[PDB]
């Protein structure tokens, strides 16, 4: 098929996942913490440093072609998989672990098939070794307001890691194909 | 036994429900047939499954639907007699979505426009993911048949759709169907047929009118009954409400009556008159007709003749020849002779043009009907002609 | 009169370049006032140099993208009887509305009678519309039924009506928004077609 | 002349900052007084510049002139990381044969323990779980000045202390729901806060029954009372206590119902089932007495055919699993006609072992379309067992 139909495929896929993280979040942001749905509560993050951020330049977003910004996906994509993994088996909650579950082998497939499309496009960069550090990051001795902040802090930068991951997606269909 | 592979590789996809994958069983193995079907995304395994002891024809594929992955599946043969596979198909999840009927069917009058129809309804939450082409089918609640709107019209998503070109006062009943927009896939069930009207469209048609020539006896005043059928339900196009008449006399002097029932007693003298109704609908008057009555000392004015009237085919029917200069309009009537029986005169409207004309009643075979078929002229009707002839 | 508490609602009109907006008083007062606007976006310092048309627009200049950290703004008014302040906080996702669009015209189809072609031209201010995907809203309705009704469209600047009427004209009215970013903005101007009759 | 005793002096003091527990001790200079003269002892407690907070006062006498050791301890209502706490002790002899002015003691120097910083945390406690409705009170240490204290939506006022220290006071407490409720101290430039939890203690387990489907295990099913609201790592643990073999099963935390397995001792019989509920807030037992030979229930054999010589009429035989070699079985049987009739009776069998069955049948009918159905049970009169699938291969008539 080619670089056709994969990238539309990736780009609906990644919108299918957007509402459902869109869905997921509303629904945890009801159901963890009394001062966390309705107030704003936006506390100085001082917490969380070690998952990668996503604030780039505009001219720095337009000078890559189509393989840093596609190992960076694919390095943000896997430390957000492992630590969406955490916070499942940190989570105590029948639907919300079978949504949660859903959630998680969807992105497994929507990343095995960015890998597949990567590997379809002829680049001699198969599958780089990722970390394999916080290849399990097993639950440190932390307070649970502190862990709450934390998987808050992460959900939001998951979210604004999916827009500005379907925005590069954009912007690559349209440095690519016209 | 062989095995007997299962072959036909034939299933389909729910929109994130339970799907189960269908396969032929075959024929009469009756060895511990017990197949199971695989999964694979070329990068992980799904768990297998087990055929059912009571139907082996389809089981559990993936507890979480996920689409646009490649999903590669096959059912494999299990018995005493060694293990074989069968044949492998690659297919779309997203290829295969069953939607759901759109739900919440409802038309409305905006501005009382008796040419458009508009009708909306909610699509599903599968919209934002695939799209959508719709193929709506109404008709009337009397006829059994249904007809098909063209399907090139609604071929993309749309959220509302209004239908054109449709009858006044007949009642409609609507459902639709959606799936891929390309073809490729499985088609809907049938949403839940919803009811509607259509606009008021008063009639364009002039009622049918007729009067008598009763001999009346008070020196002078004549007493006409005034007559008029009662228009059909499809040249009415809404409840009659109530008729208006308009009488024509000496110059500088009219009269006229909004009596609610069908039936008039109004006077009359030694000149001239004629005589106009006109319906009024719920928006408006509707179109007159015309009729003169000067039965002061009228002449025959060339009665029709060459009056023949028989059957012959399950129906009376009747035939007359071409007056001299024209006809304007044609009107019978027709009644039930028998030993001290009061007949009522039932008449319909023809045109001037047709001379054979099928009656359209009740009446019944081994009667004596007297069919009287009398002329209608720009200066007043004919003398009445008069026929006898039976049915079977 | 001394002055009361002032409305502060900013909106971008461009994603990728900067925002602006104004602050004005619910009450006027017959007295000149003075303004003291500043920026902190957590910290840092903004400083907006003005010149606009209208006054009261300093026009501030976006620096990152995604930087996932709420805006917040606070104004300042001063007069002879009082001074009061105000200050607002949002992100740069919910106050993003583009322009409605212009140049909107229809043309009816010579082989169908009831089919109309509606074409469209993106807003100037906005930035290249291929780059981010955008998301337009048309409006078909007659001129006497005065019922809108909305569909949505994809990305594109072309639309076949199927829907049209044979005898009776019509009026557009498309907007402009972002795929996933944004709400929607205001309808266009006017449109007038009136489908093609064979005579 | 009067009288006055000597002034005591604190031997050691301490606490524990876990529990905000204070612990105190002092030894009275009795060996100087031979007689045993009532002394009456009155401890004060005084925080951030003598408040008085609460008195308390405890009478003892002393030990025939020796000087006795002896430990006090005080629960306060506020963690010790919140405020420094002096402690002063003193005396008040009372003489039988003495008709002087007996005055009390002086009070003894000041003794105060002082909270070295340690570790980051700045909001006490951590992670307490007290009962619902118990009044308890936060203290957040800074250094900075705080903005206001509130639970959720509420604004509570706040209390300030000697030294950039603010405690809130709160009072009967609600309940709480699968998450902890959290508290906050809203600072100017950052926010600080902890989790308390708030449960009820366990209920008594209701409906103990405990039945078994084969003489090897024992299971025992029930349903909890009141929910305690803390579920995760603090949920309740269950624990089966044996009288003579003394063998214990651990629940496994994994629902509506659940079911525990006690390994079967032979030539025991005699078992006083008792269900200990552990929870941070409160315990309860429930000892019900069992019969392991009375509450016996077989379970459905499975893997039975239909087969016969061309002697007298078929000869059913089932496959029961299970170890049940000692005790007979009461198994009735009942064959239906065409749909018209359906005879009822009992045979009885002996042990047999992990195999097949012997059940024999006299003067049977042809083929009549018959069918058949078997439900089994114990000699002991308990509940029955489930039916099995229906059969109807009959021999040949004629
Ligand atoms: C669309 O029409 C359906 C049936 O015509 C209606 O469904 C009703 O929905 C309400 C609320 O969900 C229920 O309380 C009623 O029992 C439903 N049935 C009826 C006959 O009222 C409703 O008007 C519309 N449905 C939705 C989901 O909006
Ligand atoms: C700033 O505006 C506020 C409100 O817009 C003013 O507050 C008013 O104060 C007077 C006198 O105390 C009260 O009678 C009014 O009810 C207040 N208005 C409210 C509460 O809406 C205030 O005076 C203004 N000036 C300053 C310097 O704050
Ligand atoms: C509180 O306890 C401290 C102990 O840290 C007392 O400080 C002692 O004071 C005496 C004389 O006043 C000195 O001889 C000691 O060296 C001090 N100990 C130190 C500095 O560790 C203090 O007096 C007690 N009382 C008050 C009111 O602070
Ligand atoms: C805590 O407050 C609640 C109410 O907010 C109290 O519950 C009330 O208790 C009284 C009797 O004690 C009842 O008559 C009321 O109907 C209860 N009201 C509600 C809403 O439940 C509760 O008793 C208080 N607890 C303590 C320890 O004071
Ligand atoms: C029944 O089993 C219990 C198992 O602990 C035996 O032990 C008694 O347990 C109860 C618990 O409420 C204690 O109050 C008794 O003091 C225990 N008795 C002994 C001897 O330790 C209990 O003895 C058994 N009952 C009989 C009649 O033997
Ligand atoms: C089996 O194949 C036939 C075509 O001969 C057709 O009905 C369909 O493709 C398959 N049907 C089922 C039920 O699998
Ligand atoms: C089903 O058939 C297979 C085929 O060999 C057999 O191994 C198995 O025991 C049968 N029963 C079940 C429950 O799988
Ligand atoms: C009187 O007129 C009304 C409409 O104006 C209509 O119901 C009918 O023609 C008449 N009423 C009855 C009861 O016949
Ligand atoms: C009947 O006559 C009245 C005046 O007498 C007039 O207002 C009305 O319009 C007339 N109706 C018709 C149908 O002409
Ligand atoms: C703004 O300017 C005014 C005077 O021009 C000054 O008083 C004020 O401190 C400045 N800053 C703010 C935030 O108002
Ligand atoms: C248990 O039951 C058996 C037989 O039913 C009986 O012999 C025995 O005494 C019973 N045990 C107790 C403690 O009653």
């Amino acid at each position: 098929p080619g670089p056709g139909p994969s990238i539309q495929k990736t780009y609906d896929l990644t919108r299918y996942l957007e509402h459902q993280l869109r869905s997921l979040a509303g629904t945890y942001l009801n159901y963890l913490g009394p001062p966390f749905n309705e107030p704003d509560f936006n506390p100085p993050r001082l917490g969380a440093e070690t998952l990668p951020r996503a604030t780039v330049d505009l001219e720095v977003w337009r000078s890559l072609n189509d393989k840093l910004r596609l190992t960076q996906n694919y390095e943000a994509y896997s430390h957000l998989l492992c630590y969406l993994r955490g916070l499942n088996r940190q989570a105590a909650t029948a639907e919300l672990r079978r949504s949660l579950a859903h959630f998680c082998t969807s992105l497994q497939g929507l990343l095995g098939s960015i890998a597949g499309v990567m590997a379809a496009l002829g680049y001699p960069l198969p599958q780089p070794l990722p970390g394999t550090e916080p290849t399990w990051t097993p639950g440190p001795a932390h307070s649970d307001f502190l862990q709450k902040m934390d998987d808050f802090w992460l959900l939001k930068e998951l979210q604004t890691w999916l827009w500005r991951s379907a925005k590069d997606f954009n912007r690559l269909k349209k440095k690519m194909q016209p | 036994l062989p095995p007997e592979k299962p072959k036909n590789l034939s299933c389909i996809v729910n929109e994130g429900k339970k799907m189960r994958c269908e396969w032929d069983g075959g024929r009469e193995t009756h060895l511990e047939t017990n197949f199971t079907l695989k999964s694979e995304w070329a990068t992980h395994k799904f768990a297998d499954c087990k055929a059912k002891r009571d139907t082996p024809t389809s089981c559990t594929v993936d507890y979480s639907t996920v689409y646009f992955v490649n999903i590669e599946v096959w059912v494999e043969a299990e018995n005493a007699l060694g293990k074989v596979t069968s044949d492998h198909i690659n297919f779309d999840p997203v290829y295969k979505v069953k939607p759901n009927p759109p739900h919440n069917l409802s038309v409305i009058n905006s501005e009382e426009l008796s040419s458009i129809l508009k009708l909306t309804w909610t699509n599903p939450s599968i919209k934002s993911v695939i799209i959508l082409k719709y193929n709506i089918q109404y008709r009337t609640k009397d006829a059994s048949t249904w007809s098909q709107i063209p399907p090139e019209d609604t071929a993309s998503t749309r959220s509302s759709f209004t239908v054109q070109d449709l009858k006044p006062f007949t009642e409609y009943v609507f459902r639709i169907r959606c799936m891929k927009e390309d073809g490729k896939g499985y088609w809907s069930d049938w949403s839940e047929e919803a009811s509607g009207i259509t606009y008021e469209d008063r009639p364009s048609k002039a009622p049918s009118f007729w009067y008598k020539i009763d001999p009346s006896h008070t020196q002078g005043y004549r007493t006409v009954q005034l007559v008029w059928k009662t228009l059909p339900p499809f040249e009415a196009n809404g409840k009659i409400l109530d008729y208006e008449v308009t009488l024509t006399r000496w110059k500088s002097h009219l009269q006229n009556y909004t009596v609610n029932a069908t039936k008039l007693t109004v006077n009359l003298t030694n000149d001239r008159y004629l005589a106009t109704l006109t319906v009024r609908n719920l928006v408006g008057k509707s179109d007159a007709a015309v009729l003169t009555i000067p039965a002061c000392d009228f002449q025959a004015t060339h009665p029709v003749m060459d009056l023949k009237a028989f059957p012959k085919d399950n129906m009376l029917w009747v035939e007359w020849t071409t007056p001299r200069e024209s006809v304007k309009k044609y009107i019978l009537e027709w009644c039930v002779l028998s030993d001290k029986a009061p007949c009522i005169t039932d008449w319909q409207q023809e045109d001037g043009t047709v001379h054979r004309t099928y009656l359209r009643g009740n009446l019944a075979e081994s009667k004596c009907y007297l069919i009287t078929v009398t002329p209608v002229y720009a200066d007043g009707p004919g003398s009445p002609e008069s026929i006898k002839a039976y049915l079977k | 009169l001394p002055p009361r508490e002032p409305v502060l609602s900013c909106r971008s009109n461009t994603y990728p370049k900067g925002f602006y907006c104004s602050w004005h008083l619910p009450t006027p007062t017959y007295i000149p006032n003075t303004f003291n606007v500043t920026v902190l976006h957590g910290s840092k310092i903004m400083v907006c140099e003005k010149d606009p048309a209208l006054k009261n627009r300093c026009h501030i200049r976006y620096m990152h993208l995604f930087s996932t950290i709420k805006y917040k703004v606070s104004i300042s008014v001063s007069n002879a009887l009082g001074h009061n302040a105000t200050a607002i906080t949002f992100d740069e996702f919910t106050i993003v509305k583009p322009d409605p669009p212009e140049n909107v015209v229809a043309r009816p189809v010579p082989s169908n009678p009831r089919r109309l072609e509606v074409t469209w031209q993106t807003p100037s201010t906005w930035p290249d519309p291929e780059s981010f995907p955008l998301k337009f809203f048309l409006r078909y309705r007659p001129l006497i039924l005065d019922q809108w009704q909305h569909v949505e469209l994809s990305d594109g600047t072309a639309h076949t009506i199927t829907d049209a009427y044979a005898g009776k004209e019509y009026i557009i009215q498309v907007a402009a928004k972002d795929n996933e970013i944004g709400t929607w903005s205001d309808w266009s101007v006017a449109a007038h077609a009136t489908p093609w009759t064979e005579e | 002349v009067s009288l006055i005793p000597d002034t005591p002096e604190i031997l050691n003091l301490s606490a524990d900052f876990s529990t905000s527990t204070l612990y105190l001790k002092w030894n009275d200079r009795g060996s100087v007084f031979p007689h045993r003269s009532n002394v009456i002892w009155e401890i004060k407690v005084l925080r951030k510049e003598s408040m008085e907070l609460v008195k308390l006062v405890t009478h003892n006498t002393t030990l025939n002139g020796k000087d006795t050791l002896h430990h006090w301890s005080w629960a306060s209502d506020m963690p010790l990381e919140c405020a420094i706490h002096f402690v002063e002790i003193r005396c008040y002899i009372d003489n039988l044969h003495f008709s002087g002015l007996e005055e009390w003691s002086d009070w003894s120097p000041v003794k105060n323990i002082s909270w070295i910083p340690d570790s980051q945390t700045k909001v006490f406690p951590q992670d307490k779980v007290i009962l619902v409705g118990s009044d308890i009170t936060f203290c957040c240490v800074s250094q900075e000045k705080v903005l206001s204290a509130l639970i959720g939506h509420t604004n509570c006022p706040l209390i300030h202390l000697d030294g950039e220290n603010v405690a809130i006071k709160i009072r009967n407490i609600s309940v709480s729901a699968s998450s902890g409720t959290n508290v906050v101290f809203t600072t100017e430039d950052n926010i600080f806060g902890t989790v308390i939890f708030a449960g009820y203690p366990p209920d008594t387990p209701q409906q103990l029954n405990c039945e078994t489907h084969d003489l090897k295990e024992i299971i025992c099913s029930w349903n909890p009372g009141r929910v305690t609201a803390l579920v995760g790592p603090r949920a309740t643990s269950y624990t089966l206590v044996e009288s003579f073999s003394g063998k214990y099963v651990r629940l496994k935390r994994a629902n509506e119902s659940y079911q525990l397995l006690f390994q079967m001792l032979p030539n025991q019989e005699i078992y006083n089932f008792t269900l200990n509920a552990h929870n941070p807030l409160g315990r309860s037992q429930s000892t019900i007495l069992v019969n392991i030979t009375e509450k016996v229930y077989p379970h459905t054999p499975t893997s039975f055919k239909v087969k016969d010589i061309n002697s007298t009429a078929v000869k059913l035989s089932w496959h029961l699993p299970g170890n049940f070699a000692k005790i007979n079985f009461l198994c009735e049987i009942e064959i239906k006609k065409s749909n018209s009739v359906q005879e009822q009776r009992n045979v009885t069998i002996k042990g047999v072992e992990n195999s097949s069955y012997l059940v024999a049948l006299d003067k049977l009918n042809p083929y009549t379309l018959y069918t058949f159905r078997i439900r089994c049970s114990t000699e002991t009169f308990w509940k029955w067992s489930k039916w099995s699938n229906k059969k109807q291969h009959l021999t040949t008539e004629a």
